[PDB]
């Protein structure tokens, strides 16, 4: 883990959240589970110096995996011989709070998805709805003069749902004098410009 | 409900209910023992409604249960009687909100299609929903008949 | 958007059962209360303007808000935060009409906070506006409703905060 | 459609019902069902009426963060009652 | 493929509109065949009259021919 | 990631071409201000500290952010800004060291916008402060660095916004 | 996770107000309601297993979920139930403990209908199933306590549905 | 809360409530009302409180109050004063909850964080939080003076 | 300014500049030292300017300035001579800007929303700057004081 | 967008001042120069398809990008990047008109580089386009705008990269 | 208040409480609720209506504001606010009561010769009680309004 092969393969290309959520999948054989637990881990990664007991060899990366490795979890299951091995649908108990997010990683194109999912999702079950399209996040078009953009949803995943409902009313902003917006201004385009 | 197409009415002029709308609410609130009332009535006797319903319904056409019917044999017309059961559940639910707004939303909309795709007799089923109109009428006074048969018409009338 | 009512029906017709002793209780729950609420909401409709004076003479005005360099400064800018006051107003007599915050959840919450950050509007100061609001509202409508009105409000503020 | 729409009216859609009744157009008629139902709308009638040329009207703050936004913002978000030392330094040196 | 040529008077009473509304008012133009319909509703709504209708494209009782 | 120089390389390897004229000059460029990207990364890293808590007394702090409501209220929050300011001005310095906003590409802007619309983090108020850092690190490092130090500022900037 | 208690306090903290009299009668009617939650609580566990062993014969079985092609045909699959549910149990046994729904949407009812949607298990014979156990704990508990253990399950089966 | 910490402390080994956990609970809503008592005490009297344990804080600690102090000003001790206010909000809460996990996640992790950054001295703010237990246990009977100091040297201890 | 309205028009045109939209810019870059120098004199007299534009008003309506009225008592009338001196510099940015543009954003759209919630006098507002515009065109040459007196002018007519 | 009149102006009405000398020396220093941007554009206009004919030759053509596999390959994509170049070079006049780049931020900016990085257009390939336009613009100009112009190459050609 | 004037009354007679006595005392204690609703809701508006009250004063009787006005000055205007804050007390004192009983011993008996020591305009008064009874219902539901009102008018009348 702390070797220059993983630095550059796994560390390298990612964000430290993205960091996380791939050394997750890589140590322990699952998805991260908790917002506390993102936090935890993001907090040990991101500083300069931890340190645990007495010596400082303890930056980002290596700090991060020390943790990873001498957590209570990992010398219960994977403990001191044992390759670390995924514990997917077959092996352990399964979470449902996570499980299409974690199916996700668990697949071999997980590394392709460069935006982080799980700290993006533990932070969606509570907060309201966003602003998008109905439909996928990808589906509204960059606002450029004759773009007609479409982010693919192929080339690079960063697939984001919502449940939007169907009596859901969007929020748009009004380009021009603010108490023009329709909404609270029935006849607005008919006055002035 | 009633609370549902006077809200839905002022978000649309952005602007708070106005008193018409406030006493249109206290009046479907004052009606809301009949509305119960009536409610219960027809789902205490949902069965026998059903089952009259499906044999005028047959009478008046014994072509649906004929060879080349879509509702010939026995699991062929149990089906036809779950959906008259189904249209019947929606009307006590329209009849307990006041306006067909949840009838709209769950046995109208698409209607049209999705029996196309089953090719199964639109009018039929309309007759077949004016013999528990009709059965329904039955049993109950004058103007609780009158007020169950004005949404059993409302169905009617959304079926074609 | 939902109310009482139809949520009853809703929550009983997706689990295909029929109007049962539970949920008969939950809508004379909500028909013993019919004329409170309307009555409260004919107090707020008639008191409008005067509550969104108040909310704003003792939150918003008269502050660094609305001197040069506040987000309240300009016309432009005052007009859109008491319209967006009124707004807030609208909703939540709406949603204790109805008994039910879905509305709120759908047609106000719904990506308003990332507006506001794009715009660079005060949510604090939103808030704070929200709540003195609340507070005009429940000493205008008494006891009676005092309670329901506040219930949305305070939803309404948590949603934003 | 989704893009159709705003080429053509000045907004992005608002509801999930107003999305499904140009989907369900676009299943029957295709690409002229699609445009024709957007044209004959009563909105369309209403705001550009028969003279003046259809122009953008609503923006997402997505899209409203892209032209604007770069360099952030300057103003500093100021809330009433608060407590600030800013500009009492100016103050003082121009009392100076 | 057939057009109208449709002459219309639309008065705008409530609107009051401060510069030059002679070619919004008044005016002749000339309309496909299935939109013929929505045009002549939108007039009739908005309080219009419909002065004049021609044909101006196709021929009176053609059974094929007509496509869109 | 990648610098000026390994830039080149794969510019030209791409291409399958020797090194030419033309990247000699390019490399030349890079390799004249070498020593002013040194110091002014030597004085960033010595006043790391001051710099975050001038941008943070200039732009943040003393507002509603800091207020009841606000974003960074909190302990936990305000900890969490200030180690999200200074891990800006840590990769704006690797950014002006390597003279490429590739390691910016990479090891910042990926997903942090979509990460911040889902925490709720104003971006706007974020890229103020980063502005705040790059006007007090021009102060610190003088002309012969300033406008290269601002030029890295201004694209993290962009990227977030 | 919350409960009451710290429901009221996260509520009042994000507006920066001290616990008033409002607070304070929310706090006192959940100290009131405190023994009876304890006591039913007792008598949910210990009869745990003939409470599913009842709503599950009342609901599940004796239907198309036993017989071949349905989703409790075999053994394993009627495995996974007994599990599936004690869980529904357990959790609003949680909820009407520290009473608030919160746990029930963190950690029981979330993405749950995701993972049913992807591995088949009728929802709709899951939340009969729900309101068996409802019926059936509501018979065991009392009179008094059987409500808000009715209020949990009720919130359980709507949230799922 | 104790609430919280013992209900998710049994959902860890996936059981019911231990029954040495349907105790200690039952302790706490026992106490519940003297609790929300002494917590209503302090809140009446927080002006009082926050004047005096500042007047002291600044007695013994003069150097923050001078030229070359963190909090040399008119508003910069204002900005202090809200502080203590902020401190005994937050004790207010611990003591209504029953456990120190609310005031924990709201004012105490990352304070070292912020403080430094801030400039400000952790040990003055200590001892201030110390002259407001002073003032605090200065108002109650013994027995709840001792609760509410309980909580307050767990701010100081934290605050190290 | 005209700047912004020229480039503006050709940008939405997708075009370049017209030649007479370059000539108009040609004038206004050679009027700028005559509207620099009409600006720097309202702004050198802004004080005596809203003191008489005060005085004029009070005498005009002194209902304004009476019990029931919107600017009684001593800081009521500070707040009105406070946006007199408000309107007199939008006034001094329009001229130096060298059309409307600058006045229409700052203060004029919406203004009959907030003017409607504090319930104040539009048109004793209206009266103010109409008092102001005949100081300011008191204390200018006939040409200055009519191209004052059209931005003036605007602020009243928009002011309705 | 803004000019720096404009410019000026909001950073005066946002501090609520009175316009002072160093503003009028600003606004002065703007007007002195007012006739030389006239005459540039005037030039640039004059010259336009020009421009692009010789910054198309000195830069792109007569290379790969042309060729088969090229990414302006095709009569498609050759139009297109002529039109792009033409965009570029319209918007560098309007900002050295406007004396300010808030156009081109607002305007043309936007989003390029993600859609560049979308589409796979070469951003390098880009603005060495474009400083071949700075170069024969600079040219065309003279002494006296040939800076003033340029800034805005120097712009656009920093803000794609 | 009601009780008083019942019971007093029967007690005049030497007999035990009437069995026409033992009604609208019932219909006292039924209307209870509504009324505390009402004084309550009077109570809470009590500035903003004297405030509005004073201003529809001032501007219909402006003489009294004046030089040779009873209430000329900042203190002798406080005076006047200060009297229509005590008849609005006294006005709610009825409501709760149910009775003019309160009010009429309170500030109604020796008004006249109280009003004409000071030289105060008994008719301004009044005509400020009435601006209070239009602020009051502009507050209040159209049955409470007039059941507010009537107590008012009993004030407008009474102080003639
Ligand atoms: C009077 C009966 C007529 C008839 C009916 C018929 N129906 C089916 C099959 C289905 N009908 C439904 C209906 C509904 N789903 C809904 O949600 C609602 C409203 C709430 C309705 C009304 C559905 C879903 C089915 C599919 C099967 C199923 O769900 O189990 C059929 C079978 C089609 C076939 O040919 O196999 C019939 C025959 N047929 C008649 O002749 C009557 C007039
Ligand atoms: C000036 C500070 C602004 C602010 C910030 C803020 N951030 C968070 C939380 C997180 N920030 C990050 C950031 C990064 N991860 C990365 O990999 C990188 C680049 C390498 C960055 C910049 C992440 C991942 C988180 C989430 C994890 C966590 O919670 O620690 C928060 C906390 C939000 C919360 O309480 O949930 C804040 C407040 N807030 C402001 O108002 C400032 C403008
Ligand atoms: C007894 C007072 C001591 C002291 C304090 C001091 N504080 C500040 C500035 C801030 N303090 C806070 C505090 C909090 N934010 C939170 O969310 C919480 C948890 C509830 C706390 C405690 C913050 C955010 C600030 C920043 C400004 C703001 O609030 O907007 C200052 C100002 C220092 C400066 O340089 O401006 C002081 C002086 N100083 C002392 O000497 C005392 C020991
Ligand atoms: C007022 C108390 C605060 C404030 C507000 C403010 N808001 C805007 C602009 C907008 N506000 C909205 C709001 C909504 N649209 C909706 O559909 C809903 C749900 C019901 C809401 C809440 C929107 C969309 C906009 C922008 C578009 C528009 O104008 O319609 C402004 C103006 C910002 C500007 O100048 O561009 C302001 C000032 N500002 C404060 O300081 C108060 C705390
Ligand atoms: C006034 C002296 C006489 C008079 C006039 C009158 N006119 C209308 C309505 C319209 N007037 C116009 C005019 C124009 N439209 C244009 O495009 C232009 C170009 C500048 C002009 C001059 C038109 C077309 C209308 C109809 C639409 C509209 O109202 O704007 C009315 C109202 C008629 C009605 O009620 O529909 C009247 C009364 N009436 C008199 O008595 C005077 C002799
Ligand atoms: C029983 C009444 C119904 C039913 C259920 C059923 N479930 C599964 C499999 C799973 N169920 C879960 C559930 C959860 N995980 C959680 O974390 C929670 C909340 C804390 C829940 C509710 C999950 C994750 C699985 C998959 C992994 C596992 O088995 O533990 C099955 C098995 C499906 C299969 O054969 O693959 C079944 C049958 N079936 C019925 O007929 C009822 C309607
Ligand atoms: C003065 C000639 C008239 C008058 C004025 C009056 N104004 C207020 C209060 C406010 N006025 C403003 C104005 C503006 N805000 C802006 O951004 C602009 C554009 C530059 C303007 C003009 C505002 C924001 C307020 C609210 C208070 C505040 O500034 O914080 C009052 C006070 C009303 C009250 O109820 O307190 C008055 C009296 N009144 C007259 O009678 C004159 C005709
Ligand atoms: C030309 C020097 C380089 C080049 C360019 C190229 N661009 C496209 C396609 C598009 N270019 C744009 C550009 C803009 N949209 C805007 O709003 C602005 C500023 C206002 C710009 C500059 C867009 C949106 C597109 C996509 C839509 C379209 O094609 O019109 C292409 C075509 C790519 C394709 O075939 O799909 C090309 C080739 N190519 C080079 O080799 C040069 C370096
Ligand atoms: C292929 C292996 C296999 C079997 C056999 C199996 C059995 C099985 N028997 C069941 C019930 C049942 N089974 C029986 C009875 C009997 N069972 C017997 O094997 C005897 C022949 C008989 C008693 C003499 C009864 C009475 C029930 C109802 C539940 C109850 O007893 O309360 C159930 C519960 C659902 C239901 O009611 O249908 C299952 C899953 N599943 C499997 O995967």
């Amino acid at each position: 883990g702390k070797s220059e092969l993983y630095r550059r393969e796994f560390y390298q290309p990612f964000i430290n959240s993205r960091v996380l959520e791939l050394a997750f999948k890589h140590f322990l054989g699952r998805a991260p589970e908790s917002r506390a637990e993102v936090q935890k881990y993001f907090s040990i990664i991101s500083s300069p110096i931890v340190r645990g007991q007495s010596s400082m060899p303890s930056g980002g990366l290596y700090a991060l995996i020390d943790a990873l490795i001498d957590s209570e979890e990992y010398t219960s299951i994977f403990g001191e011989d044992t390759v670390p091995y995924l514990r997917n649908l077959g092996v352990e108990a399964q979470p449902s709070w996570n499980w299409g997010a974690a199916y996700d990683l668990y697949n071999y194109a997980a590394p392709r998805r460069k935006v982080p999912q799980f700290i993006t999702l533990f932070a969606d079950y509570t907060q309201p709805l966003p602003n998008q399209h109905p439909y996928g996040a990808g589906n509204d078009p960059l606002e450029i003069q004759f773009g007609a953009i479409f982010k693919n949803s192929t080339i690079n995943p960063a697939e984001r749902a919502a449940p939007i409902g169907k009596d859901v009313k969007r929020i748009l902003i009004r380009n021009g004098s603010p108490t023009s917006n329709e909404r609270g201004n029935p006849t607005g385009m008919s006055e002035g410009a | 409900s009633v609370l549902t197409k006077a809200i839905v009415n002022a978000d649309a002029e952005a602007r708070y209910l106005s008193p018409g709308e406030l006493d249109r609410i206290k009046s479907f609130v004052a009606s809301g023992e009949r509305r119960l009332r009536i409610a219960q009535t027809l789902t205490e006797a949902r069965e026998r409604i059903v089952k009259q319903a499906g044999d005028q319904l047959f009478q008046i056409r014994p072509d649906v249960v004929s060879p080349g019917g879509n509702a010939y044999g026995e699991k062929m017309t149990a089906l036809c009687l779950r959906d008259l059961d189904y249209y019947l559940r929606l009307v006590t639910y329209g009849i307990v909100a006041g306006d067909v707004t949840p009838i709209e939303e769950i046995g109208i909309i698409g209607v049209k299609e999705m029996y196309n795709s089953l090719q199964t007799p639109i009018p039929a089923v309309a007759e077949g929903v004016r013999a528990m109109k009709n059965v329904a009428t039955s049993l109950l006074s004058g103007d609780d008949a009158a007020e169950a048969g004005f949404y059993f018409d409302y169905l009617v009338g959304a079926m074609q | 958007m939902q109310d009482a009512i139809t949520a009853v029906i809703n929550n009983y017709d997706v689990q295909g059962k029929y109007l049962d002793g539970a949920a008969l209780d939950k809508l004379k729950a909500y028909f013993t209360t019919g004329a409170v609420r309307v009555r409260a909401a004919a107090v707020i409709s008639s008191n409008a303007t005067t509550i969104i004076k108040e909310a704003a003479a003792k939150a918003l005005i008269y502050s660094d808000l609305t001197r040069p360099g506040g987000n309240m400064y300009t016309t432009r800018r005052y007009a859109a935060c008491i319209r967006d006051m009124d707004y807030f107003l609208r909703y939540a007599t709406y949603a204790m009409l109805a008994g039910d915050p879905s509305i709120l959840d759908e047609r106000v919450l719904n990506g308003l906070k990332e507006t506001y950050n794009s715009l660079g509007v005060p949510i604090a100061a939103t808030v704070g506006g929200i709540q003195a609001m609340k507070e005009v509202v429940g000493g205008l409508v008494g006891p009676d409703a005092a309670k329901e009105a506040s219930i949305y409000f305070d939803y309404l503020s948590s949603g934003l905060s | 459609i989704e893009y159709i729409h705003r080429r053509l009216l000045g907004r992005p859609t608002y509801d999930r019902v107003e999305n499904n009744r140009y989907f369900d157009i676009a299943s029957k008629k295709g690409f002229y069902g699609v445009v024709d139902a957007m044209l004959n709308s009563n909105e369309y009638q209403e705001v550009f009426g028969e003279d003046v040329l259809p122009y953008e009207r609503y923006l997402t703050p997505a899209g409203l963060s892209l032209r604007k936004g770069r360099f952030g913002s300057s103003d500093v978000l100021t809330t009433p009652g608060g407590i600030t030392p800013r500009g009492d330094a100016a103050r003082m040196m121009d009392k100076i | 493929s057939r057009y109208f040529k449709v002459t219309a008077c639309i008065p705008s009473l409530k609107r009051v509109r401060t510069g030059r509304e002679l070619q919004n008012t008044f005016f002749t133009k000339l309309v496909p065949y299935e939109n013929w319909f929505t045009e002549q509703q939108r007039i009739q709504k908005a309080g219009g009259k419909v002065l004049s209708v021609k044909l101006f494209t196709g021929v009176q009782g053609a059974n094929t021919g007509v496509g869109a």
